[PDB]
RNA sequence: CCAGAUCUUAAAGAUCAAAAGGAGCAGGUAUCAAGCACACCUAUAACGGUAGCUCAUAACGCCUUGCUCAACCACACCCC
């Protein structure tokens, strides 16, 4: 009655979980990539700031930590 | 930390006549010695409400409620120091703290003299809520730290450039 | 006799938001605006910086602002005229007596 | 004219109010008598029990 | 709120009104949520000093776009 709706979702979810199992290391690769990208855009955002403020180098003792690439 | 002495003769039996004439043993059974913890809280409450307040008779007054709630809060503090993982009492503590503070912000808006006094006496410190509660996360925390360092650099450099300007123009103007 | 300000705001009344800058009160002013669809009135808020000469202002005080003839800065167009309700110390304008909330702190019928 | 009129009006109301509050003060002292009686009775009862 | 231009006349007026402002109103998108110096004082106009300012009543972005029409706003080959 209502289960028809549930059943549908049920199927969808199953099929998707299955797929994540197959596609797993492909997915790993893509997410690691996106994390690198993220870190980079972040660095650019920072660099952009200290440059538009007229400074040449980043301020003394600034290492710009790696937040997204944080070890799992 | 205060110390409502072991021999202190519980709240209800303090004002009954000729108590001090009784022999050591009964005096001892009516002591905070043989007492519960709840009796030490009654005592602590009376004592605080006498040190801090003006009219200890009014239970109704905001100030009175703040004092009482503060006794309860210090008590949950103790309990929580012993039991780290009790989440139920952690709830009581945080909650009851928010109630205290709500009442404080209500004093400050109505009778300020008293509010001032209470904060001094119970050692409570009243902070205004921030505007904008937002979760400070890794990206924002880092970026802000950077922006602050950048700022401090820049204005320091403008200061050095003005020192150079002043020195140059002065040593020029003299000869 | 020319002293004016081009502002619409010649007199306003508002709460003191924060005192953090030297000699300058941040003040939240609030007006009623009629939401056209619902025909109802809601409070739009707007902030004003005001010049406080003696730094008289706690946060939470209701206060009255007069428009400054010559703007002190780009953001400061008003000077603080009066303190209408000091925060949590309020003297009833009707009976001239100290009150905390709805209670009289010193009764007006006990002069002596 | 109108500001003066308003002034006199506020003063009128002020006197009315002072009357009302004196009255309330009286009724209040009456209440204090009642409460003092009851609290005295229960003070006694408590003293007896504890004794 | 008006500097300025112009007309008239001695002046005063008057027409068009740049710049500067703000009671209020003003496209979509919050999967754009933080912006990163964006404030104030001092006083002499500088030296100096406080550490602020904007923002979930939508800041800061991105997309789309002439308009609320006795009219108004903008452009004038391109690089605002
Ligand atoms: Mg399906
Ligand atoms: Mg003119
Ligand atoms: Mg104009
Ligand atoms: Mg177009
Ligand atoms: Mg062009
Ligand atoms: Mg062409």
């Amino acid at each position: 009655k209502n289960i028809l709706k549930i059943r549908r979702r049920k199927m969808n979810h199953h099929k998707y979980r299955k797929l994540v199992k197959r596609t797993r290391f492909l997915r790993r690769k893509v997410r690691e990539g996106r994390l690198r990208q993220k870190q980079v855009k972040f660095e650019r955002d920072l660099k952009r700031i200290w440059q538009k403020a007229g400074l040449k180098e980043a301020p003394a003792g600034w290492q710009t930590p790696k937040i997204y690439l944080k070890n799992q | 930390q205060d110390d409502p002495p072991p021999s202190m003769l519980l709240l209800d039996y303090q004002n009954v006549p000729g108590i001090h004439k009784v022999d050591d043993v009964v005096k001892r059974l009516l002591s905070l010695e043989m007492a519960n913890q709840k009796e030490k809280l009654k005592i602590k409450k009376m004592q605080l409400m006498n040190k801090v307040l003006e009219n200890p008779e009014d239970t109704s007054s905001l100030e009175a409620r703040i004092v009482a709630l503060t006794v309860k809060i210090r008590n949950y503090e103790e309990h929580m120091q012993k039991h780290r993982k009790d989440k139920a009492h952690k709830r009581f503590l945080l909650m009851s703290i928010d109630q205290r503070k709500k009442m404080l912000k209500n004093l400050r808006e109505t009778n300020y003299a008293v509010f001032e006094k209470i904060c001094k006496e119970l050692g409570i410190e009243y902070t205004f809520p921030p505007p904008y509660h937002r979760k400070a996360h890794r990206r924002w925390v880092t970026k802000k730290a950077l922006c602050t360092q950048v700022f401090r650099e820049v204005q320091k450099l403008k200061k050095q450039k003005r020192a150079l300007r002043a020195a140059a123009v002065a040593a020029h103007k003299q000869g | 006799s020319i002293a004016r300000s081009s502002v619409h705001a010649k007199w306003v009344v508002g709460k003191v938001i924060g005192t953090a800058m030297q000699k300058t009160a941040k003040v939240r002013v609030t007006r009623l605006v009629l939401d056209p669809y619902l025909l109802k009135y809601f409070n739009k808020r707007k902030t004003y910086f005001a010049h406080d000469a003696l730094q008289q202002c706690t946060v939470g005080d209701i206060v009255l602002l007069k428009a400054l003839p010559v703007p002190r800065t780009k953001h400061v167009k008003h000077e603080l005229a009066e303190i209408i309700f000091k925060v949590g110390q309020v003297i009833d304008p009707v009976t001239g007596k100290p009150c905390a909330g709805t209670t009289y702190l010193e009764s007006p019928i006990s002069p002596e | 004219e109108l500001m003066a009129w308003n002034q006199a009006e506020n003063q009128r109301l002020h006197e009315l109010r002072l009357a009302r509050l004196r009255q309330e003060a009286l009724e209040q002292e009456r209440r204090q008598a009642e409460e003092a009686v009851l609290q005295a009775r229960e003070a006694q009862a408590w003293a007896q029990l504890k004794e």
